């Protein structure tokens, strides 16, 4: 499970600073860029965010889909694959996937550029490919290639000779099922092992609900509310307080952004790392010990899930 | 040899024509020259700003005030001038860490794409790669990924394994293929066609082990001169 | 003229049936671009070209023919 994406926030650092107060927007101007600057701070993380997304996902070029009858040799990819059944194709691990993941103040979150729907697409095309083609639709058009075939490849490329896989194909597709298998059940129980995913929605979770408790804050001020300092003191006055209000709601923000900063740099991080990981893992097979899990790797499957990616290795 | 040198000629003209007309290209190292300009832009301009002092000018409050009350207009702008460097150095500390990320992944892609070939798929560049040239750019470097990309596929029938007398046989390198009346053996990656043979194939057990397993003759280049 | 989008109300771009590549990105999958009279169009983004793959279990595709290429990082 690796995270490629964290919510996309903008804050109106005028509206949370000033909260619509005219008194207190004249007074921000003062402190001149600072607020045009948060903006284009956070306006950069967020379209980060997207780029993290088109990265991992959009490697494919065509929406490769799989046909009609699904005859792998023995493997049953259903679990996997796309569900019919849905208004998102998500497919049935992609659907525990996305169950085991769970400020009038010009704070706002700003919509992903691709929808889930569109995730699950891209997947369900790499998946596609790389079921009926192998590796080749990584290196330029779909070759298709018979699933027990494309296997016995895998297996020449871990140096185990390719009559092991046909002498125990039944063996090896029926380990394949059984191991799927044991992925639905230990999503449809083990609640912690999305905890990556989750990390990431709590730690921005946090850090808003940080930034929405230090407006109640006085940073020295007679009050915390902006309405009562306007409305029971009058300008020679009431500036000394609301310049207390801007300081400490102003140092709040640059705390804010800072941090999500710093962020969106380990989310970017975890997202090349991702990306890597499909090239390598899903339109390939790596040779990199324990890059793509435990064991000599043979092929990888992407799942879309909430701001992340889950590889079945 | 004369087609892979003139497609690779051809390749490398095209990065003249592309470059020549297409100024957006360069648009990751012109994009680090703008951030890094408009961070000092932004710099400057925040001494432009009073901070709540009687002047953003410096002089005008030196000029105008005594040390009583000129100390604390000075101090006004004090905090916000130290406030606007410390937003500029916490910023270029984070640009500087996602540059040093950059660095090192171009390193490596020096290291494995120009001094070595890499198997990393989509690391140097689509296709599988044959080799790749640095060239040196403004803050920056530039890779021509070098790959072969396969361009003109034929459908065949396939199998996993041939039938010859009793005896399974595998290929040694390759995948068997049909024209649709003869059986052949081929590279993966470029249609060569050759004969099944003892040479070509390896065998392991017999027939009734392998699902989508074909009759057909394996030759022995033994046997015809066994015969002679 | 006035489209419900899932990222907000969008005003003044002309919503189109058709769907291109990612011009300037709105969010929720919708993009807008400039296109003919001109006109800025809004429409949800393509993903790639649809691609039923050949595939059954024994047929394979093998290349005749390869294409050296350069391409620029």
């Amino acid at each position: 499970i690796l995270p490629v994406s964290m919510t996309k926030t903008s804050v109106d650092c005028t509206m949370y600073i000033c909260g619509d107060s005219t008194e207190c927007s004249n007074l921000l101007l003062q402190y001149g860029s600072f607020c045009t600057q948060l903006n284009r701070a956070l306006t950069g993380i967020a379209v980060e965010q997207d780029k993290n997304t088109q990265e991992v996902f959009a490697q494919v070029k065509q929406i490769y889909k799989t046909p009609p009858i699904k005859d792998f040799g023995g493997f049953n990819f259903s679990q996997i694959l796309p569900d019919p059944s849905k208004p998102s194709k998500r497919s049935f691990i992609e659907d525990l996937l996305f169950n085991k993941v769970t400020k009038f103040n010009g704070l706002t979150v700003l919509p992903p550029l691709l929808t889930d729907e569109m995730i699950a697409q891209y997947t369900s095309a790499l998946l596609a490919g790389t079921i009926t083609s192998g590796w080749t639709f990584g290196a330029g058009a779909a070759l298709q290639i018979p699933f027990a075939m494309q296997m016995a490849y895998r297996f020449n490329g871990i140096g185990v000779t390719q009559n092991v896989l046909y002498e125990n194909q039944k063996l090896i597709a029926n380990q394949f099922n059984s191991a799927i298998g044991k992925i639905q059940d230990s999503l449809s129980s083990t609640a912690s092992a999305l905890g990556k995913l989750q990390d990431v929605v709590n730690q921005n979770a946090q850090a808003l609900n940080t930034l929405v408790k230090q407006l109640s804050s006085n940073f020295g001020a007679i009050s915390s509310v902006l309405n009562d300092i306007l409305s029971r003191l009058c300008p020679p006055e009431a500036e000394v307080q609301i310049d207390r209000l801007i300081t400490g709601r102003l140092q709040s923000l640059q705390t804010y952004v800072t941090q999500q900063l710093i962020r969106a740099a380990e989310i970017r991080a975890s997202a090349n790392l991702a990306a890597t990981k499909m090239s390598e893992c899903v339109l390939g097979q790596s040779k990199r010990v324990d890059f793509c899990g435990k064991g000599y790797h043979l092929m990888s499957f992407p799942q879309s899930a909430p701001h992340g990616v889950v590889f079945l290795h | 040899q004369k087609l892979i040198a003139n497609q690779f000629n051809s390749a490398i003209g095209k990065i003249q024509d592309s470059l020549s007309s297409t100024a957006s290209a360069l648009g990751k190292l012109q994009d680090v020259v703008n951030q890094n300009a408009q961070a000092l832009n932004t710099l400057v301009k925040q001494l432009s700003s009073n901070f709540g002092a009687i002047s953003s000018v410096l002089n005008d409050i030196l000029s105008r005030l005594c040390p009583p009350e000129a100390e604390v207009q000075i101090d006004r702008l004090i905090t916000g001038r130290l406030q606007s460097l410390q937003t500029y150095v916490t910023q270029q500390l984070i640009r500087a860490a996602e540059i040093r990320a950059s660095a090192n992944l171009a390193a490596t892609k020096m290291s494995e794409c120009v001094l070595g070939q890499s198997k990393r798929v989509d690391f140097c560049g689509k296709g599988y790669h044959l080799m790749s040239f640095p060239q040196s750019a403004p803050h920056g470097v530039v890779f021509l990924h070098v790959t072969y990309v396969p361009a003109q596929e034929k459908n065949f029938t396939t199998a996993p394994a041939i039938c010859h007398d009793g005896k399974a046989h595998f290929p040694r390198e390759g995948v068997f293929v049909s024209n649709g009346t003869h059986w052949f053996v081929t590279q993966r990656n470029f249609y060569e066609p050759q004969i099944i043979t003892t040479d070509n194939t390896f065998v392991s057990g017999n027939c009734d082990v392998v699902i989508g397993i074909v009759n057909n003759t394996v030759y022995d280049p033994l046997q015809p001169e066994l015969d002679s | 003229n006035v489209f419900q989008t899932r990222a907000g109300c969008l005003i003044g771009a002309e919503h189109v049936n058709n769907s291109y590549e990612c011009d300037i990105p709105i969010g929720a999958g919708i993009c807008a671009s400039y296109q003919t009279s001109q006109s800025i169009i809004a429409y949800t983004m393509s993903l790639g070209a649809e691609n039923s793959v050949a595939y059954s279990n024994n047929s394979i595709a093998i290349p005749t023919n390869f294409t050296i290429s350069v391409t620029t990082e």
